[PDB]
RNA sequence: GCGAUGAUCACCCCUUCUUUUUUGAAGGGGUGGGUACAAAUGGCAGUCUGACAAGU
């Protein structure tokens, strides 16, 4: 599922 | 799907991607050696 | 008793320099406080707001005054 | 009566004193002697509690609440008495089952070592080195210090075998050991 | 791709996180100070060194202006620049999360059943 | 910032009973009279001393108006260890408990408050502190609680009432010692919002002067709080 | 202190107390004496007593009082300053409690400890029951499978100590007819080994703790029941005793729960599903801790969710009545009327038939 | 007056003067880690949505 996930607003 | 993750999740989420890449390269190379034989 | 001699008034004065010199390290540099102060104001102005309180003071004064 | 909680730090003493001093309002000279008989006045608490009970700020609790406290406090009294009775039972049983082991080290420590092993038979079967490591968590047997521990460990292994495989073990070998 | 519930919770993380982050931070005082004295001769002879009993360096530092009698790292401060901006980044995120919730909010009222001539006036029964 | 595992250096403030925690960040800090518990969820610092473990409490300028004064750099504070203190307007233990640490075990704090609901919070906090004597009374009528209060070395009033000066006036005559201390927190909005802040502060100073109170300094609380000033005064009965 | 509080209140009310009164007639012998009183109100009241005193209460007299109370510890021999502070400290709280209308029967901190105590006892009692089961099970391992209840099990050891007693010992009062004969049959074909009287004495002592504690656990339950009916009555009639205490304990205080919206009350106890659901876009819980209320139990199917929303709303109404009331009657009337409304709500939802007839 | 009933085997706190002269003189504590227990109003950690629904 981590592939399906996408990360944003990174810090 | 867009999500925001904490530092602990992020430092981990790199690693499973790391391990999976190593396994794929390990698997692919073994396939090639047997294929050459 | 205020019986300090000239020699004694120098030893303590040296201690003023010694302790004051020590506290300077924890006082941090002048270059850092520049951006710290700049960052410091930004975070106040959003949490403290003051767009309405300042505005509200003017409105009361204007309404308060006679209009001719 | 919060101030009393400080005065007699021996915790078992509170349950008895609270059982007597149910209400801090009740303060009599005869009561002072009674609570003075409880424990000793050398600490001076007997005068302090009468004074403190007079000058205190704890909010008065309902009679039902106090009934819970003394009954609940009475419960703590029973377990401690039963625990003391059970402790003596362990001592007597431990002497009967493994007199050598008990005499060498002690009843409570010996009883622990059996529990670590899981059974007296298990302890006897086990080699000398591991028996030292069996009690290495609670410091049961505890550079010169380590030597005594190891030396005592073998002798503790020595005693266990005698007790396990003897129908009626005696304490003669444990003593010389 | 994200719903009203997911965005709402996130902003609630950062508002509380921002609240804690600001609390640990100190903040130099900017209030104004006045001293009341007796006489005009006492005015002209006044100086901060005498009244506070401090040296010139410590007069500037109002937070901890130790009496003179009492007196008798780039990486470290760089990490301080990290700490202050760290709170700033949360502040930026919180308003950013606020905007999406507002946009997510608005679409739901548009989807809401109504007259919508701008809403025409119709006492919902 | 001052996370749980952070290590800090603690050294005393210029004022007795007030301390600062060096390290990375500087925090104004006071000893804890009741170690092991936080009245209002603040952060606590603990230090090993020969070894007994002494605890310390973080102290927020934004919550206590007196705390913002310390950051402001108040010259003189009559609040100090071993002094009786009369705190008017003790809404809760957010500040009184921290006054209680400064005075220490020898000193005492007399907390005065009107509203019943904040009083419940004040009384509960007083249970953890023996040096705090709470007084659920109206500050406008000090005669009601003359029974419970002795002389006080310093009078602190954060009451946000238009007639706070009169409230300060009555208690100071009854309770404050000659050559004693008085520290007032002033909110212009509650007294007179129409006129600018400075006139209200100038107005209040005149009221204290009429009451044989000599002002020593005045200090606003920006950026911690807006349109406020702490007036430090002395009571000269003569 | 009770006397001291009464005298203190009389001062505050400006009324002359008996202790004040009697202490004055002792001085009535002195003809034409001036009395200085700190307050005019007390000064006026004392004038009405008819005593032969010229009572004066003036601003100048404050100077006299100021010096007196400054040097009071020295003025009063035999009483130290520390004692005087302790005198004042205790009296203030009693005065503060009195003005606050504090009552020993309306303190919510009692409940949160009682429910916490009840849980601790339950965990406590399982463990010793297990100890009894496998310690005594050595002597008779078959009882655990037959009788499962710990308290009933323990009483078996008390009535019969050794399996030989099973032949003559009667277990009717502990166990029904069909079960009691099973243990009798097992006794003769049992597996455990004989135990000494010394062993029997101590296992009996353990059993005595099992049976006694269960009694106290029952008393604590009844004790907990009374408090809520006095502290938060209207909640008890609506949601019940066991659930209501948990709600108060979950928030940590009655006022904290009173300030929470009804939606939070509905899901107060399933947050883990809630915050897991919210962050993963899955359906959120709809019962929380309120699932164990009687009314929710009566409902069925989707109606449980509907009743949960309605009951949570009415639970807040009853709760907020209990918490913020200055002069609440300990009757629970608002709880009763709200209960009827939910029951009326339940009846019509339950009356509704999804299937078309 | 030994022993197989068992010996042996983490960190830190040359200079000056001088000489019948190749001669003489002087200069325990703190850190770290492991085991079990108790407390924290310390952290993860943020309390679902909100006007329609049921009948002829």
């Amino acid at each position: 599922e981590d592939e399906d996930e996408e990360e944003v607003l990174a810090m | 799907r867009a999500v925001v993750l904490g530092g602990d999740e992020k430092k981990a989420r790199s690693f499973i991607q790391k391990v999976l890449t190593i396994s794929k390269a390990k698997d692919s190379k073994r396939k090639e050696q047997k294929a050459s034989q | 008793e205020g019986t300090l001699t000239d020699h004694e008034r120098k030893y303590l004065n040296k201690l003023i320099k010694r302790n004051s010199q020590n506290l300077r390290s924890w006082d941090l540099e002048e270059e850092v406080r520049d951006e710290l102060e700049d960052i410091q104001q930004s975070i106040l102005k959003d949490t403290v707001s003051t767009a309405n309180t300042d505005r509200s003071k003017r409105r009361r004064f204007k309404r308060k005054q006679f209009k001719e | 009566f919060p101030e009393l909680a400080k005065l007699v730090p021996d915790n078992y003493t509170f349950a008895k004193l609270v059982l007597f001093i149910k209400d801090k309002a009740s303060l009599n000279d005869d009561s002072l002697h009674d609570l003075a008989a409880l424990l000793n006045e050398d600490s001076g608490i007997a005068q302090r509690v009468i004074d403190n009970a007079r000058i205190s700020m704890g909010q008065d609790i309902s009679e039902t609440d106090m009934e819970n406290v003394c009954v609940f406090a009475q419960r703590v009294a029973s377990l401690a008495d039963y625990r003391r009775q059970l402790y003596d039972y362990l001592c007597e049983k431990m002497h009967t089952v493994a007199p050598n082991l008990s005499e060498l080290i002690g009843e409570v420590i010996g009883a622990r070592l059996i529990s670590h092993a899981g059974s007296l038979t298990n302890l006897s079967k086990q080699a000398a080195s591991t028996v030292q490591i069996l009690g290495a968590e609670k410091a049961l047997f505890r550079k010169n210090k380590g030597r005594i521990s190891r030396y005592l460990a073998n002798k503790c292994s020595m005693a266990s075998r005698i007790d396990n495989y003897s129908e009626e073990p005696s304490n003669v070998f444990g003593s010389v050991l | 791709t994200q719903d009203s519930n997911y965005v709402r919770t996130l902003r609630q993380i950062e508002l509380k996180k921002l609240e804690k982050g600001a609390k640990q931070l100190m903040f130099k005082s900017s209030g104004n100070h006045t001293i009341f004295v007796d006489s005009r001769e006492k005015m002209n002879e006044f100086t901060p060194e005498k009244f506070f009993n401090t040296t010139s360096e410590m007069v500037n530092r109002s937070e901890n202006r130790l009496t003179k009698d009492q007196l008798a790292k780039e990486s470290l401060d760089k990490k301080k620049l990290k700490k202050f901006k760290q709170v700033k980044q949360h502040l930026q995120r919180e308003t950013q999360l606020k905007q999406v919730q507002q946009r997510m909010d608005a679409q739901r009222e548009l989807l809401k059943k109504g007259s919508k001539k701008k809403w025409k006036k119709q006492r919902k029964r | 910032g001052a996370r749980g595992g952070a290590k800090v250096v603690i050294e005393p403030h210029r004022h007795a009973g007030v301390y600062i925690a060096r390290g990375k960040e500087d925090l104004l800090v006071t000893k804890n009279m009741a170690p092991g518990e936080s009245v209002y969820g603040e952060k606590r610092i603990s230090v090993e001393e020969p070894p007994t473990k002494v605890e310390y409490r973080v102290w927020n300028p934004f919550r206590s108006k007196l705390a913002a004064g310390i950051m402001g750099g108040l010259d003189e504070l009559f609040i100090a260890p071993g002094k009786k203190v009369l705190y008017l307007g003790a809404a809760s233990g957010t500040s009184v408990s921290h006054v209680s640490d400064v005075v220490g075990p020898e000193g005492v704090v007399y907390a005065v408050e009107f509203s019943h609901r904040p009083g419940r919070e004040l009384i509960s906090m007083a249970k953890k502190r023996p040096n705090i004597i709470p007084i659920i009374e109206d500050a406008r009528h000090p005669q009601k609680y003359r029974m419970l209060i002795g002389m006080v070395d310093c009078v602190f009033a954060d009451v946000a009432q238009p007639d706070q000066a009169r409230i300060i006036a009555l208690n100071s005559h009854m309770f404050l010692k000659d050559q004693g201390g008085v520290v007032i927190s002033i909110k212009a909005n509650c007294i007179d919002s129409t006129v600018d802040a400075e006139t209200v502060f100038a107005r209040e100073v005149q009221k204290l002067r009429e009451e044989r109170i000599k002002p020593l300094e005045q200090l606003t609380l920006e950026p911690y709080e807006r349109d406020h000033c702490i007036v430090v005064g002395r009571y000269m009965r003569s | 202190a009770a006397n001291a509080l009464e005298e203190a209140n009389s001062i505050i009310e400006g009324k002359v107390s008996s202790q004040l009164e009697k202490l004055l007639e002792e001085i009535k012998k002195d003809k034409k004496s001036t009395l200085i009183v700190s307050e005019t109100k007390l000064a006026n009241a004392i004038n009405k007593l008819g005593l032969n005193f010229n009572v004066v209460s003036d601003a100048v007299t404050l100077d006299i009082y100021r010096a007196i109370k400054e040097y009071l510890p020295e003025l009063l021999p035999g009483m130290s300053d520390n004692d005087l502070s302790k005198m004042s400290l205790g009296l203030a709280h009693s005065i503060g409690r009195h003005k606050l209308k504090f009552s020993a029967d309306k303190v919510d901190v009692m409940i949160i400890q009682a429910i916490a105590l009840l849980d601790d006892l339950d965990k406590e009692l399982n463990t010793y029951a297990m100890r009894c089961k496998e310690w005594y099970g050595w002597h008779f391992p078959e009882l655990a499978k037959i009788v499962t209840d710990s308290v009933a099990y323990a009483r078996i050891i008390l009535t019969m100590g050794i399996r030989s007693k099973a032949s003559e010992t009667d277990l009717s009062e502990i166990l029904p007819e069909e079960i009691e004969e099973r243990v009798k049959t097992a006794a003769e074909v049992s597996m455990g080994t004989e135990i000494t009287q010394t062993d029997l004495d101590n296992i009996n002592a353990l059993a005595e703790q099992i049976v006694e504690f269960a009694a106290y656990r029952e008393q604590l339950s009844n004790y907990l029941s009374a408090r809520m009916k006095a502290i938060a009555p209207n909640l008890t009639q609506l949601v019940g005793e066991l659930v209501g205490a948990r709600l108060i304990a979950h928030s940590g205080s009655l006022i904290s729960l009173a300030k929470s919206p009804a939606s939070t009350i509905q899901i107060l106890g399933a947050e883990k599903a809630l915050f897991r659901a919210l962050k993963t876009k899955h359906d959120t819980p709809k019962y929380g801790l309120l699932y164990h209320a009687s009314l929710v139990g009566q409902a069925t199917g989707k109606n449980k969710g509907k009743i949960a929303r309605v009951l949570a709303a009415k639970a807040a109404v009853s709760l907020r009545y209990d918490a913020l009331a200055e002069d609440r009657d300990d009757s629970g009337d608002i709880g009763l009327e709200s209960r009827a409304k939910v029951e009326n709500r339940l009846s019509q939802l339950e009356g509704r038939d999804l299937r078309t007839t």
